[PDB]
RNA sequence: GAUUAACCCAAGUCAAUAGAAGCCGGCGUAAAGAGUGUUUUAGAUCACCCCCCAAUAAAGCUAAAACUCACCUGAGUUGUAAAAAACUCAGUUGACACAAAAUAGACUACGAAAGUGGCUUUAACAUAUCUGACACAAUAGCUAAGACCCAAACUGGGAACCCCACUAUGCUUAGCCCUAAACCUCAACAGUUAAUCAACAAAACUGCUCGCCAGAACACUACGAGCCACAGCUUAAAACUCAAAGGACCUGGCGGUGCUUCAAUCCCUCUAGAGGAGCCUGUUCUGUAAUCGAUAAACCCCGAUCAACCUCACCACCUCUUGCUCAGCCUAUAUACCGCCAUCUUCAGCAAACCUGAUGAAGGCUACAAAGUAAGCGCAAGUACCCACGUAAAGACGUUAGGUCAAGGUGUAGCCCAUGAGGUGGCAAGAAAUGGGCUACAUUUUCUACCCCAGAAAAACGAUAGCCCUUAUGAAACUUAAGGGUCGAAGGUGGAUUUAGCAGUAAACUGAGAGUAGAGUGCUUAGUUGAACAGGGCCCUGAAGCGCGUACAAAGUGUACUGAGUGCACUUGGAC
């Protein structure tokens, strides 16, 4: 249903929370009274609706398939090119990734998305990270890895993916510290 | 209790402006600057002058047209002219009003070594905003 | 009669604005107040049906004479 | 938290995503179904698909960590584990072939197991009428107290220059084998309740 | 005080007599209510009943309810027995003590 | 009290006294319906139409329960919060009153009132078809004699109130006393429901008669008198004093008020810390010739984004006099203010202006809605940052005479050869406590390389302190900061106790900026790695509702003992 205010809007009046309440288990019971298309019609009048893009798959000069895509975490980001087809290798900055991510942790958040989809060495990657610190890096590279990879795996994969957290953008970011407090919640020792 | 730049409540029968209505909180969200120069910009310099300026010339402004200015007085400092826009009341005389608006020009160019342009916009009464 | 059997507030306030007030009063009604009272039953479906159709014909007859009546008087 | 109370943590289980369909029950099919609409968080860096995943280890880790040094926790986890399994290989090579039956060689069975050993039935909380009084523990608080006590036992400023590695294998295997001071801290605390028994109605 | 204690020791005894019967009503008296003490407030403005709590919690809220709705009528019932000239209002709380001692004899088993 | 001005009257004025003002009003709660009934003389028109329940006295009787006595058994019985004290007595059964009268009674009758609730019998419950002073009058009390199960003033014992025993007394007879919240607090009789009415109470009145009241207290008192037969009741004043007393209602305040909900969030629960040692730093006391303010939350690296001179307002000394200023004053007054803020506020309410109580103080709620609408302010909403999230920002009216006259302005106070102005020199210390911060006590450490695949240290760890030297700044370095050497101290996770945090948060680490010539471990800010608990309860804090009881802007009447309680009856002018 339309909210409240959505209501008042409609209908530019003012009403109370008892007003909409009336409304709406009226509609209710209209919905219920199996209400036709003639009916339906107007109801939809009040309702209130409630999928990763697919990349294209570009080529090289040699005619090679690839996908390219894109990433943010933290102050880091991301570009990785994905292959159709590769034995595993991923090229980080030009540098191997084992040797550029020294954490095992860091490996694993690369390993994760392919892991998931079950395409280990199946891809060869080209990810290119710049700014932010080593977790960053690493979370904006698996993020750019796994959007490329959606345009190679198939859709039921992708909406699997989506689900368990490989393909959504991190909201989590630093919050700015405040004045008068040491950190963005801490509050100065509290004097007496 | 915050008694900065902020007009109390009072019975309803306190006339109030745009100005005067809005707090500085709101600042560049409701309300603009009622000076306009470049000074305070990243890598400028006289922002110290730019202020001494503008305090002296409202204190001028103030100061010379008792009773007759109905609003705040916005300058604005394009390339090295200098412009004082009031709103005035239409309660003294245009006589008056020239006179003292070709003296204030003519003084205020002299002192600070620019064309100064002053206009004025008259109004039956100070434009309410609301009333508190 | 309110929902709590008591006089509706608009019975007095009508009277206090000096508005006239046509009223169907029931048995347990208070005509005191009400201009034009109808003394009869407020209840009976047919009874509300017949005094709604009452009024709309009344009404309905009153605004065409009117109309006739301003045609007849502007065409002379 | 920047998540709205909208997000929902995500599920990190592949057979609950290969379950077939038919096994589904009608809960569980809506349940699927709903989920697709909701939103999911970003899964934090600790868990994932591995098979060689152990939330139980993980956790001992976290709670080992001081200051953010998740590397040296996780080194110090693994290294324990390794030692341990290094004293089990001995002492399986030391026996004959009917001791070799009973001894055990996995490291994670040995943790699990002196975990549970080291778990305590019932803990005392101040109860007011205030009197420390015998109540039953939850699931959750005695493993948290068995891996803290665990831990603080191996914090002891008794082992003298010992490596946290070889003082927790040390205690690991004590309490696998139902010795140590562990388990004397875990009788103590039910001694206590049986003592206090008696202001139990409080 | 000695005389707050005396008067907890004898509301609780006449307590127990009223709920020996059907006296306040058949229904309370069928729930078979045991109490568990009697606590005066300090100032006299309240008495507090404590009553053992069952493992139900339907017959537990059931119980609950009864005793909330004859709590005036005990009153009223004590102050014509004159066991107290004045009774202050009665309150009927739940008691869950001997749940921590189930329990552990439970574990302990 | 004086001064000015004004007002009234005026050859008068106005202080005292006295008088003139005087009954058609009321009686439930304010004074007032006398405890009840009946006369005469009279008065009035209301005269003409018109069974029995529980009254009362007498006589007789007893079902249950007591006491006592009998046996039979038992050794304890009783007593209460729990014990004491007391009896050796206790249980069954049986006998058995001159005491009291379950159930009916959820009835509301009888009687004039008081009272009357076991059964039977006798006698019996006035009257005109009106009102109207000798006869009664509960409980208590007295006299003489009986009864005395039980209860019980008083007494005694036990630990006023509680328990034990017991007496007047409650009972019968025969006489006295005549008082009660003797109350339906509402006089008798007749009548009415016509237009309601201080308030509450038992809807409002009319006629008619008798009794009673004329502010409170003095005073249910004194004197006299009557009854007494001497310690009391009835009748009942005066003087002196005061401008009140009194009745019915409305609202705000208060608790040392409990039950139920609650709260990085009251206590526990998770993490990290403060207090234990050193150092930096602020404050208080001492000291100093020698700094103001801040002062529980809401002071204490605070005004200060910061003192070697300056800053500086302090002290010492010296100097100037229309003084930079159509002077000035950092001197009092924040308890005059502006200006800027704190606190609740980690609130959501503040609100003008309008519209029931028969137009009183006052009130304004019910959604299947019953008199509330409310502008505006605030929350909210909107905006910045990276979302729609969170944090920022915002945060109304009021609260603490909160702070700030030393940011500046300013009312008021005072100085003007000094309380103004200028120059030179100076403490900025520590018996002792305390606030905050930094560094540690180590092995998750020390150290190098590196920025996470290693080798040494390991009783050494551990000072940014102290000492010497040098460098940067600056006129000036014991003054500040920095670099080197030196020394390696206290301490081995810490007392009273206690602070902060719900996630990119805490914690740890590293940079940058403000300000200065220089100067912080201070402040501001950026980033990196980055977790644990999140569930219980309310004693403690605070916030609520349920509400209770306090009070300012059980109670009582009569009667008697004792020394305020108790005994008996009565009333609700209390609660359930
Ligand atoms: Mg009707
Ligand atoms: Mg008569
Ligand atoms: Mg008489
Ligand atoms: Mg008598
Ligand atoms: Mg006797």
């Amino acid at each position: 249903w339309l909210i409240k205010e959505e209501l008042e809007e409609m209908l530019v009046e003012k009403l109370s929370d008892l007003d909409y309440m009336q409304f709406i288990r009226l509609l209710e019971k209209l919905l219920t009274s199996q209400c036709g298309a003639a009916e339906e019609e107007f109801v939809q009048r009040f309702r209130r609706s409630v999928k990763q893009l697919i990349e294209p798959v570009q080529y090289d000069e040699q005619g090679m398939a690839f996908s390219k895509s894109e990433g943010k975490r933290k102050t880091a980001k991301a570009e990785a090119i994905v292959y159709k087809h590769g034995s595993g290798r991923i090229k980080v900055n030009g540098i191997d990734y084992q040797l550029y991510f020294p954490i095992t942790q860091d490996r694993e958040q690369l390993m994760f998305p392919f892991h998931f989809v079950d395409r280990l060495g199946k891809h060869d990657v080209t990810c290119t990270v710049s700014g932010g610190g080593r977790s960053a890096q690493a979370g904006a590279i698996r993020l750019a890895m796994a959007k490329a990879l959606c345009s190679f795996v198939t859709e039921d994969e992708v909406e699997w993916m989506r689900q368990a957290g490989l393909l959504t953008t991190d909201p989590r970011v630093r919050e700015r510290k405040k004045p008068g407090q040491e950190g963005a919640r801490r509050k100065f020792t509290w004097k007496k | 209790k915050n008694r900065a730049a902020r007009v109390r409540v009072s019975k309803g029968d306190k006339p109030v402006t745009y100005e005067e209505a809005h707090a500085p909180h709101y600042i560049a969200h409701r309300k603009g600057w009622l000076s306009l120069h470049t000074g305070n910009l990243d890598g400028e310099d006289h922002a110290a002058e730019r202020t001494v300026e503008d305090v002296f010339l409202r204190k001028f402004m103030w100061g010379t047209f008792p009773g007759c200015l109905a609003d705040q007085l916005v300058l604005k400092r394009r390339g090295n002219q200098l412009e004082i826009c009031a709103v005035v009341l239409r309660q003294l005389s245009p006589h008056k009003y020239y006179f003292l608006v070709g003296y204030s020009e003519t003084l205020l160019s002299y002192f600070y070594k620019c064309p100064v342009r002053l206009h004025l916009q008259t109004v039956p009464s100070k434009v309410v905003y609301k009333y508190l | 009669l309110n929902n709590i059997f008591e006089p509706h507030v608009a019975v007095r306030d009508a009277a206090k604005m000096n508005i006239p007030t046509v009223g169907i009063v029931d048995t347990n009604c208070n005509p005191c107040l009400i201009t034009y009272p109808v003394p009869g039953n407020d209840d009976s479906p047919l009874a509300v049906h017949l005094y709604c159709r009452l009024f709309q014909t009344a009404i309905t007859r009153a605004k065409e004479k009117r109309q006739q009546v301003e045609a007849l008087y502007r065409l002379q | 938290s920047r998540y709205s109370p909208e997000f929902k943590d995500p599920l990190i289980d592949k057979e609950y995503y290969r379950k077939p369909v038919e096994e589904l029950t009608e809960e569980e099919k809506y349940v699927r179904e709903l989920k697709k609409t909701q939103l999911i968080k970003a899964a934090p860096a600790g868990k994932t698909s591995s098979v060689f995943e152990d939330p139980v280890i993980s956790k001992f880790t976290n709670m080992m960590m001081i200051g953010g040094n998740k590397v040296l926790a996780r080194s110090l986890m693994i290294q324990t584990l390794e030692a341990v399994k290094r004293k089990q290989f001995e002492k399986y090579h030391a026996a004959s072939a009917e001791e070799q039956a009973t001894i055990e060689r996995n490291p994670y069975t040995i943790f699990h197991q002196a975990l549970k050993n080291c778990e305590p039935m019932i803990g005392l909380v101040p109860i007011l009428k205030f009197y420390q009084v015998p109540v039953p523990l939850p699931d959750r608080r005695r493993r948290f107290l068995a891996m803290k006590w665990m831990i603080t036992e191996c914090r002891d400023k008794k082992h003298q220059r010992t490596l946290m590695p070889e003082k927790l294998s040390h205690k690991l295997l004590e309490a696998f084998h139902n010795q140590g001071p562990v388990i004397k801290r875990k009788h103590d605390l039910h001694k206590m309740a049986e003592a206090n028994r008696a202001l139990a109605h409080y | 005080h000695a005389r707050l204690r005396a008067l907890n020791g004898l509301l609780y005894k006449a307590l127990t007599d009223l709920l020996c019967t059907p006296e306040v009503s058949q229904e309370l008296y069928d729930l078979n209510v045991e109490l568990s003490k009697v606590s005066l407030t300090p100032d006299f403005s309240a008495c507090r009943a404590y009553w053992k709590t069952t493992l139900s919690a339907e017959q537990n809220a059931h119980m609950e309810a009864v005793l909330q709705r004859s709590a005036a009528h005990m009153r009223h019932l004590l102050m014509s027995q004159q066991t107290l000239r004045n009774v202050p209002p009665i309150v009927f709380v739940q008691d869950k003590g001997n749940a921590a001692l189930a329990e552990l004899d439970q574990l302990l088993a």
